[PDB]
């Protein structure tokens, strides 16, 4: 009934569309390829929650009120953490890639109050396949324009993350669109339009989900997104990285990278942002190479009885059958899947917030220790200098797990590994500060810290005008009271004139 | 058996809708297993290798078609 | 056609010569010398591996080449074993043929007197011969002293061996140990009808467990126990000893104490080599992978049939990891290394750290509990707190310090015990500094390695020396041994 | 036989005796456990290096 | 009826990318990736018989 042998070489299915070689737009996919762009509208999908993570995006620090504003699982201390840092106005749990740029339009780390966003242009760079159009426009130059400069240049529907950022329009070829990815590429001598098939399953994804930074005036292109990958991919790694390039003049810690000054302790600190890619990477399946791919675009035989890549990308835990693991892990039960996934994740999300208590007191004894009125230490400003260096140490091995969004479960090891050196170097801090005031401000550090530095559970740019409110923590007392001012922006909606 | 399970899956990819997960029924694990100690009796002749382990495949995993190496090795798009 | 498969699988079945109650191994090795080829392989003990192998160096000393010492050592494991018998000699592990000829080289039992000071229940691990002495004294074996039974033994004969494990009449395999059956009873399980890959893992579940002794009040005087009823993770060993246990300090009634440390004066517990509660439910215990099918692997070396390796070793000494890659035979042997050394190398720096701050919670409890300025008001209350503590910090770090794997066999507990265990120590050393107003933080300022050091060196024998016992400050809160010429040098009575 | 259970050419020139179950050796002598042919390398080596 | 023996042996043949005088021993790793990993192995130097 049937003839010639099975080929061995794996060929991928090659397409050739009537789309033009530069189409960025979603719709024009919808034609000729109607099974994967029903999978990609199932993003829309906001509703369902897992143990940990989920699709509600509910906001991160807040445990106190319910879904969808707050969660049984959030951190609590996350506002005090990023004190003068705009993440300490707003910062929710992710979802579905076709929100990206109306999530985008709607956060208040960046300025709505205000002609300027205060953020570079660089933060279109993970939310838009028009990032292609927009650099061709304007080079080097595009990346420290202002970020509210483009809000009104872009369909929220058709221009958010979707086919064009990893295919090729007119052969559907993965690709790899990213300006930061193909720098780091090129310096490690490879070929982005010629890599491996098993690959480009997780550096598709690499495009976006990465710890990353932008470059200071003095730093090359200005405002640039760089992956700080030359030392290696582990927290230790990065933190040396940054340890060798920046641009700090603060005596202690000349030429090293800092996102902010946190205004209470005055430690420059790092910011991590969602590392998955350099957590899989080494991790117990991306050692393996089991890929992004693997797990989160699971082959699916829904129509007809012919399989494609799934594109709804979002948790496997979703699937009470498990389907995606069980495609290897066939003799698991997905009772015992789940298990195996809360082992890991119970334990990282409690060292976790164990990991931030710490941070949060290595901050207070910080600000004590700089303000303190008795007698210091001979060695004090050697002391300090110390201090801040492990409270800026520590917070970044902390954000480091609590960015990256599998809850430990892409890398065991790592995470759990991360969170307990992240609680020695916040102790340390706690120990030398104490140190450079002999002890003087122990008393003031003697509590649960919960009493002693409450969390921060309301915070955003319209609170900040008010006077009143300022008064309401005592770390407020760092901030400024921000200018009375009405609201520019609603989503891509001007409400004041230019 | 051969025409048993011939109409079966004949069956299942003309008026069955098979799902996204193919695995082997009991019948087919314990076919498939009586299969390994017909030609494997000598390497196991003098070990209790049957009575730990339901099937060898337990210990032998990747001859159940490579499960453990990632999808690109063995698959693509219809 | 026919086939030509005339032979035919079939489990063996076995009827030796040997009687029902035959324990020297010797009398095995006519009956199956394949097997016993493969046991003598124990006596190897020349090959480290990256962090295990089997020679015996000591534990704590990481300044002395092998066989002295090795570059991954426990610096502190004197220090904080103060005034328990571990701070005498405490060696790295080796072969099975082994047990009895290193039982009675070790310092830990007193060779200085007629008396060893440790019970009789010190032999429950180490020779099938327990099950003579149990039947001739019953209940009254446990507390006897150890040293009774020193010269009643054949160190090669009649160590771990075939019997352990085996019907000498049909080698069924067998569980022989009093207090593993005693929780299977407990668990309403029958030892004698158990699943085969359960029973691949309780062979090894009788001795690669932690244990406690009763005290003359718990039960019969030094029986041994498994303290396992509320779970097998480190947490529930800890609850087991709140509630079990005969202690009558203020703050610590009728909790679990091995001893008391004399410079932090806490109450301890001592972990001793958690293999099978860690194992249980790490990534391959939860998924049914047993101590069997990585220390007892298959090797084809009777020309090409298997035989069941009975070299109970690192999986590491081959280069080919060919235990390993059955499972994973999509996988390089040097892949699978660097997969094991993944978690190894991160386990045991964590290690490293959570027994310093452990080091610096017993020097600050000390601290405040000799403090002579103001105190708190709460002092009485907050030092019986902080040595809560010290004693869940210790017992946390002890539980992965004395576990083989160095986190292998469940890398996300062991990190995790590791992390908690930080937690717990630097919480003693927070409720002593606010027990004294802060009054002590001057003496806790340096690295803790200048203000406490290491203690290298301690044996019975220097203990004698009045001198030694001023060369370090912890050494002010044990006793000048009485001088006593050694009575015991192996099985021989000196003269 | 280390790319799955493919042979490939060891290219790790090192002591034969490395190997606790000395495959170099046991296709030759099948016959023979890797304990004996190790003692039977030790027998010539001993009496060489006295 | 038919063998099922589809794959026959035959001595490996090579052609590489590679020119006549390379000599640098890291050109060879992205063609032999096996053979490579097994000539690593050489930088084991801890263990005697
Ligand atoms: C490669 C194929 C992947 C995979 C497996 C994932 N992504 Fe992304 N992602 C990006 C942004 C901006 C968001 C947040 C959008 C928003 O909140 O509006 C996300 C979100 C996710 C999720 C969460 C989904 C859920 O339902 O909770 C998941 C599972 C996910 N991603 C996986 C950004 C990008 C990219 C930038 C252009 C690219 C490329 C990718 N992601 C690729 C992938
Ligand atoms: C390649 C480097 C990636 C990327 C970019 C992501 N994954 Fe995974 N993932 C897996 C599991 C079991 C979880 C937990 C989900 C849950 O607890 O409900 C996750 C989680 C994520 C997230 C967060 C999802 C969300 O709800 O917002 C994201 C953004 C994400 N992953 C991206 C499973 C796997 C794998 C199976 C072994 C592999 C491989 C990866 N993930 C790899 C990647
Ligand atoms: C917009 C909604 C689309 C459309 C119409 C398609 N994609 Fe993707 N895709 C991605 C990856 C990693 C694969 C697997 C490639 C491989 O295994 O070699 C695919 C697969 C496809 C195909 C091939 C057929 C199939 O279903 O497997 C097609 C036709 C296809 N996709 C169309 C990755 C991504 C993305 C990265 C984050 C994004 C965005 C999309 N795909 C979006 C779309
Ligand atoms: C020609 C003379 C040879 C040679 C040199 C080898 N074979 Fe075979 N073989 C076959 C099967 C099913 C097995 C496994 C049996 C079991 O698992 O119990 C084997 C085994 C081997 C070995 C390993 C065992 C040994 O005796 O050393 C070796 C080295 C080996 N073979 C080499 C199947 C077949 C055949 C199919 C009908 C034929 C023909 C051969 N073998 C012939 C040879
Ligand atoms: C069920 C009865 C079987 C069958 C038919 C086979 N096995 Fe196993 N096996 C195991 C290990 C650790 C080895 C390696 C031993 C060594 O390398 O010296 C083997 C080996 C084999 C072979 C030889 C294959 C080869 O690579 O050359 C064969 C044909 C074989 N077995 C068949 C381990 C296990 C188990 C784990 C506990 C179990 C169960 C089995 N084997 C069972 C069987
Ligand atoms: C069942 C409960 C057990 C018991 C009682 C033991 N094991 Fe293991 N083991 C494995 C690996 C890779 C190591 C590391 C080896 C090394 O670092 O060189 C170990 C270690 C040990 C030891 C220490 C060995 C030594 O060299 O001194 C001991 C005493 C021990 N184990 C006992 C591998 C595995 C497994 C594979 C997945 C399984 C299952 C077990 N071990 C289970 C057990
Ligand atoms: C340096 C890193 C390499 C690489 C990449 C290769 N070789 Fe060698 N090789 C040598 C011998 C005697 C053989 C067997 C030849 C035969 O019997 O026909 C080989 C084999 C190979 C192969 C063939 C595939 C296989 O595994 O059999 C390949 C692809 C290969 N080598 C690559 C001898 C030597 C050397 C002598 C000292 C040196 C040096 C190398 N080889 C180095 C390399
Ligand atoms: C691997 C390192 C080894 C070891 C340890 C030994 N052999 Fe061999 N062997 C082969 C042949 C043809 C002979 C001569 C006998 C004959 O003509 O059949 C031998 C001999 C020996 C001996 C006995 C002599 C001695 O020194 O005591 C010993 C102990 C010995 N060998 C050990 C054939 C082969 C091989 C085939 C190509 C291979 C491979 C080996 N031998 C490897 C080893
Ligand atoms: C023996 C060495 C096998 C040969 C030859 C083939 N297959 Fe196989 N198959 C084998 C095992 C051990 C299993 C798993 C059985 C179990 O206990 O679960 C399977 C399974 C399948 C399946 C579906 C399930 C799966 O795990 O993928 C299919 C569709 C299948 N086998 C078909 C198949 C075909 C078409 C083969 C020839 C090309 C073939 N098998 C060879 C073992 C063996
Ligand atoms: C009590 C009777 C035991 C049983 C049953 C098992 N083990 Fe054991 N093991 C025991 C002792 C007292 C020692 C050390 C003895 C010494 O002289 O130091 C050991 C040692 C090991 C080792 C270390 C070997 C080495 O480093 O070379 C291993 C790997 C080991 N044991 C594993 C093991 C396994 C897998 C068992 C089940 C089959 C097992 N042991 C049973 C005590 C006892
Ligand atoms: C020496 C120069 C060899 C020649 C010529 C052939 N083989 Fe071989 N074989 C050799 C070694 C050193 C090994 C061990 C591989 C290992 O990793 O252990 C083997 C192995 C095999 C096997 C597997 C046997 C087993 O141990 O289960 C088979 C089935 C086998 N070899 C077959 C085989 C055939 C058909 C050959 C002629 C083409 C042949 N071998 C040549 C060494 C040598
Ligand atoms: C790629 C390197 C990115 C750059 C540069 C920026 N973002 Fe981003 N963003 C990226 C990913 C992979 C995700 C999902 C993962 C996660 O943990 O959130 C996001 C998410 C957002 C969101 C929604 C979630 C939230 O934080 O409320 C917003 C509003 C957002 N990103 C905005 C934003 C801003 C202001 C940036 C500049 C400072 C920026 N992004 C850069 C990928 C990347
Ligand atoms: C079958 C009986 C196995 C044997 C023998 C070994 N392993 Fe294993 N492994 C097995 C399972 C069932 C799993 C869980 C994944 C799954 O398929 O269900 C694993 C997992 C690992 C891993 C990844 C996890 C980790 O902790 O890093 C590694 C690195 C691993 N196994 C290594 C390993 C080694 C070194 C072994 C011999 C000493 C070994 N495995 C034996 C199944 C089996
Ligand atoms: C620590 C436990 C233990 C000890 C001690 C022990 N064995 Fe085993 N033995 C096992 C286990 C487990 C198996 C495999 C059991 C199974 O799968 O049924 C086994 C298997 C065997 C077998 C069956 C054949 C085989 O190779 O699998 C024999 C025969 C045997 N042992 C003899 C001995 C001899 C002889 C000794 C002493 C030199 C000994 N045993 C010591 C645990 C032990
Ligand atoms: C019309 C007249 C009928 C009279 C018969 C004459 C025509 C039929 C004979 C065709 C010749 C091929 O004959 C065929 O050879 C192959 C070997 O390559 C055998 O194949 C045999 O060995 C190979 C291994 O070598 C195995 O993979 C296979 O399972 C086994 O059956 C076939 O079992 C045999 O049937
Ligand atoms: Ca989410
Ligand atoms: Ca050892
Ligand atoms: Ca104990």
């Amino acid at each position: 009934a049937g003839c010639s042998d099975v080929s061995t070489e794996l060929k991928t299915p090659v397409y050739k569309t009537k789309l033009t070689a530069e189409e960025i737009r979603n719709s024009a996919f919808k034609p000729e390829f109607p099974k994967q762009y029903a999978s990609y509208e199932r993003n829309d999908e906001t509703t369902v929650m897992t143990e940990y993570k989920g699709s509600v995006p509910f906001n991160k620090n807040d445990n106190v009120n319910p879904l969808p504003e707050g969660y049984r699982h959030a951190q609590p201390y996350l506002k005090n953490l990023w004190l003068g840092y705009p993440f300490m106005y707003e910062y929710r749990e992710a979802r579905g890639h076709t929100y990206a740029i109306q999530d985008f339009l709607h956060i208040d780390r960046i300025n709505r109050y205000a002609e300027k966003g205060g953020l570079p242009a660089t933060c279109w760079n993970c939310k838009t396949p028009k990032m292609m159009e927009w650099v061709k426009e304007s080079g080097d130059g595009f990346w420290a324009k202002d970020v509210n400069e483009f809000r009104d240049k872009i369909d929220m529907k058709d221009h958010t993350i979707g086919c064009a950022t990893c295919h090729d329009p007119q052969t559907m070829e993965l690709r790899i669109t990213s300006v930061p990815l193909t720098d780091y590429l090129v310096s490690q001598g490879k070929d982005p339009k010629k890599l491996p098939r098993n690959e480009m399953r997780a550096l598709v994804c690499g495009q976006c989900h990465v710890e990353y930074y932008f470059n200071g005036p003095t730093m090359g292109v200005n405002k640039k997104p760089v992956f700080p990958w030359a030392e290696g991919f582990d927290p230790a790694d990065m933190y040396r990285y940054y340890d060798k390039h920046g641009d700090l003049q603060v005596k202690g810690f000349e030429g090293k990278f800092a996102d902010w000054t946190h205004p209470a302790s005055k430690t420059p600190m790092i910011k991590a942002q969602h590392p998955e890619y350099e957590t899989w990477i080494n991790g117990t399946h991306g050692a393996a190479g089991v890929t992004c791919a693997d797990c989160h675009m699971s082959y699916t035989r829904s129509d007809d009885k012919k399989k494609i890549s799934s594109h709804w990308w979002t948790s496997p835990m979703k699937d009470p059958e498990m389907r995606a693991c069980r495609q290897c892990h066939s003799d698991k039960t997905p009772d015992y899947l789940k298990s195996r996934v809360l082992f890991t994740q119970k334990r990282t999300f409690d060292l976790l917030l164990a990991a931030q208590e710490v941070s949060v007191k290595a901050h207070e004894a910080v600000r004590l220790a700089n303000e303190y009125q008795g007698a210091k230490a001979a060695g004090y400003d050697d002391l300090m200098i110390q201090a801040r260096e492990m409270v800026r140490k520590g917070q970044f091995f902390w954000d480091y797990v609590s960015a990256e969004n599998s809850v430990g479960f892409h890398n065991p090891a790592k995470a759990l590994d991360t969170l307990a050196q992240s609680q020695q170097f916040s102790q340390k801090a706690i120990d030398l500060a104490m140190e450079a005031t002999q002890y003087g401000i122990g008393k003031d550090l003697s509590g649960d810290i919960k009493t002693i530095v409450p969390p921060i559970l309301k915070m955003n740019r319209k609170l900040q005008q008010d006077p009143e409110f300022m008064k309401t923590h005592k770390w407020f007392q760092y901030l400024p009271v921000l200018p009375k001012a009405d609201q520019v922006w609603d989503g891509q909606k001007r409400l004041v004139s230019a | 058996f051969k025409a048993i399970a011939g109409a079966r899956d004949v069956y299942m990819n003309t008026l069955g809708h098979p799902g996204d997960l193919i695995l082997a029924g009991m019948e087919t694990k314990e076919v498939v297993n009586a299969n390994c100690k017909a030609c494997h009796t000598m390497t196991n002749v003098e070990v209790a290798s049957m009575e730990a382990k339901k099937y060898c495949t337990d210990c032998h995993r990747n001859v159940q078609h490579m499960r453990m190496k990632p999808i690109s090795t063995r698959e693509v798009a219809d």
